């Protein structure tokens, strides 16, 4: 919704989400590209939201969740290219 | 050493003369030659044994290509006029089987035109085709052709003349069947292909160009309509025709590169950067088939075009901007400041181009391809682009900053000269008089950098550096240079609020560390005003000396003051006296 880590944490689930279409049209990869850059922005808005919370601790929860989240987007990547790949050698052998 | 040559010659003076009998020789015996002779294949001391050996193999298969050929045009095989049943097709399976085993047989390895069944199933469309035939709107016409005759008879061959037992699998003879037929197209192709090699006129050049961009085309739909993974007529491109069109794909994306880096004294404009990115994007469109086809002898160019072009112009591209420019001498503050926000936009904006051609497949696994000859752990190509940009974005950010906070400095001097601050005359109703110019230009600031996109958090950076900026301004030019009514505070207040309301901050959301600092000063600033009994306590010139050491362990609590440092803490206070 308005808060960066909600969104952050709904935007994770349709990243996944996306991974396995129920759908029988396959990936939206555009979506999913569109998707893992806004993720990327709003990322980098909590990690600014953090970092201007003290000025120049109890935010450690936001800490780990951030790290948990950039981890997420790395591997989502690999995960993502997996998926492409595949999709592709499935619609060749059929 | 040389008992293993008297010895071999002597195997292999035998074999001349079983050969020697072609006649009262059936299959088994081929098979006891090819058991005897496979060894001492390459030798070169048996070299003339093998050439005896397989052009014996060709004479017993020149009269079942004979008749293969001819029941396979006498019966129509590739039309509506004939069906697949067990018997118009049992003969047929015949001649060729004992085509293909023929085949085998040769040695080393027989060539590719030396499958001699295939050679027959592809006969029928060699005629067709070499009849209804005697450059790229050429070669298209050949893969209408081709592709047409292909629909209708590709599986019809497969059902027909799959044979297991043989080995003639369904597999192969889609690879084949589809290859054979292949081989004229190949041959009147590469007639006007070398016939264009063979000048070094620009007309020849841009026509041989074009040729083979056809070829790549006509390959790549080939492999998709008919999921044919076996070779195109990429066979006929050579090294040194491959160059010609290489290089001149790589001209003609650095001449238009070119004449966008062309400097002009003018402030800087987004379209510059949509147009290189269209360049991009095109020359990737044209460039797709080419990288999509996998033929190893290609790997070497592939590697040279993503660099020449999908690494090196971005690269050139960010120091195009960035770049000294004695003709922006002229300038105006606000023209300079935009000029920088519309670098930093352009940058930002092939970066996220870079992004998306990442994850499209061909990228991807032409980036495993480098990955595994270059032996270059890259996640993706464009990571050398990606963490060079990333300085240069950092260096035009804080260049914003700096330009903007400039400015700022500049407009506030007026608001800087007031100093009743101590006599006001009643509450705010509008901002303070002196303000509205730079309230003003404030506003046509963001409103400039708001013209342009940006990713959402460069946004919020820039614009939180800002709000930081407008604090200290506030703090250390009016705040901590006097002293304050009731309702000169309360004026103060709207005046921040309103320079914080120009810059357009992603609002609704939490605020910054600084800015609750900036309210807790005001809160003790405001103690002024109200008689309270716990607040003639702390407004005491003595109860800061007494209590700066324990870092005011009561008023703290008392008035959850807990983002303001104990020098701090003491200012205000001392400043309410």
């Amino acid at each position: 919704s308005m808060p960066y880590a909600t969104q952050l944490a709904l935007l994770q689930d349709e990243l996944l989400d996306m991974l396995e279409p129920r759908d029988g049209e396959g990936l939206r990869t555009a979506d999913i590209i569109d998707k893992t850059l806004r993720f990327r922005e709003l990322l980098g808005c909590y990690r600014l939201q953090v970092e201007k919370s003290t000025r120049q601790a109890s935010q450690a929860p936001a800490l780990a969740q951030l790290l948990l989240w950039e981890r997420f987007l790395a591997d989502y990547r690999r995960r993502l290219d997996a998926a492409i790949v595949h999709e592709h050698e499935a619609t060749a052998a059929r | 050493a040389g008992e293993r040559r008297a010895q071999n010659a002597c195997t292999l003076a035998a074999v001349t003369e079983k050969l020697g009998r072609a006649a009262e020789l059936d299959y088994c015996d081929l098979e006891a030659l090819h058991a005897e002779l496979e060894p001492l294949a390459r030798s070169a001391d048996a070299a003339p044994q093998v050439e005896q050996f397989n052009e014996l193999l060709t004479e017993r298969a020149r009269v079942p290509r004979r008749d293969l050929e001819h029941e396979l045009l006498e019966r129509r095989c590739d039309t509506e006029l004939f069906v697949s049943t067990d018997d118009s097709v049992h003969e047929l399976r015949e001649k060729a089987g004992l085509l293909f085993q023929l085949s085998q047989l040769l040695l080393p390895e027989p060539r590719a035109d030396q499958l001699w069944n295939f050679v027959c199933m592809a006969n029928n469309f060699r005629i067709k085709f070499i009849y209804h035939f005697t450059e790229q709107q050429s070669i298209e016409n050949y893969f209408k052709f081709l592709d047409k005759y292909l629909s209708e008879n590709l599986y019809k061959y497969m059902d027909i003349f799959e044979d297991e037992s043989k080995g003639i699998t369904r597999t192969l003879i889609h690879k084949q069947f589809i290859n054979h037929i292949l081989e004229p197209v190949r041959e009147k192709v590469n007639v006007t292909m070398t016939k264009i090699a063979a000048s070094n006129s620009a007309s020849d050049v841009k026509m041989l160009v074009l040729l083979i961009s056809e070829i790549f085309i006509t390959d790549n739909a080939l492999k998709k309509s008919h999921y044919y993974d076996g070779v195109g007529l990429v066979s006929l491109i050579d090294e040194a025709a491959l160059e010609v069109w290489q290089n001149f794909e790589v001209e003609s994306a650095v001449s238009q590169f070119e004449k966008l880096t062309t400097p002009g004294a003018s402030l800087m404009s987004p379209k510059n950067g949509a147009d290189f990115g269209k360049l991009l994007e095109n020359m990737y469109r044209y460039l797709e088939p080419f990288f999509s086809i996998d033929y190893r002898n290609l790997f070497s160019v592939k590697y040279q075009l993503v660099d020449e072009i999908f690494i090196q112009l971005p690269l050139k591209y960010r120091s195009f901007l960035l770049s000294k420019n004695i003709l922006q001498n002229e300038l105006t503050a606000e023209q300079q400041f935009e000029n920088t926000c519309v670098k930093l936009h352009s940058l930002l904006l092939i970066s996220n181009i870079l992004v998306r051609f990442s994850h499209d497949f061909t990228f991807i696994e032409m980036t495993q391809q480098i990955n595994k000859i270059t032996d270059s752990d890259y996640e993706y190509i464009f990571d050398e682009v990606w963490e060079s940009y990333d300085e240069a974005v950092i260096v035009l950010r804080d260049s914003i900053v700096h330009r903007w906070v400039k400015g700022l400095s500049s407009s506030l001097r007026n608001y800087f000269k007031y100093n009743e601050w101590d006599s006001i005359a009643t509450a705010p109703e509008q901002c303070s008089a002196e303000l509205v110019g730079a309230l003003a230009w404030m506003k046509k600031m963001t409103d400039i950098f708001d013209k342009y996109w940006y990713p959402q958090h460069i946004i919020a950076q820039i614009k939180v550096a800002l709000l930081e900026n407008i604090i200290k301004f506030m703090l250390n030019y009016v705040v901590k240079l006097n002293k304050f009514s009731e309702n000169g505070l309360r004026q103060l207040t709207f005046d921040y609020e309103a320079l914080r309301a120009t810059l357009g901050l992603p609002l609704e959301h939490s605020s910054v560390a600084e800015e609750l600092a900036l309210f807790e000063y005001f809160n003790i600033l405001s103690m002024k005003y109200t008689n309270n009994k716990i607040t003639s306590k702390f407004l005491d010139a003595e109860y800061v000396s007494s209590h700066h050491t324990r870092n005011f362990r009561e008023l703290r609590e008392s008035l959850q003051v807990s983002h303001l440092t104990s020098d701090e803490i003491a200012d205000a206070l001392y400043r309410t006296l």
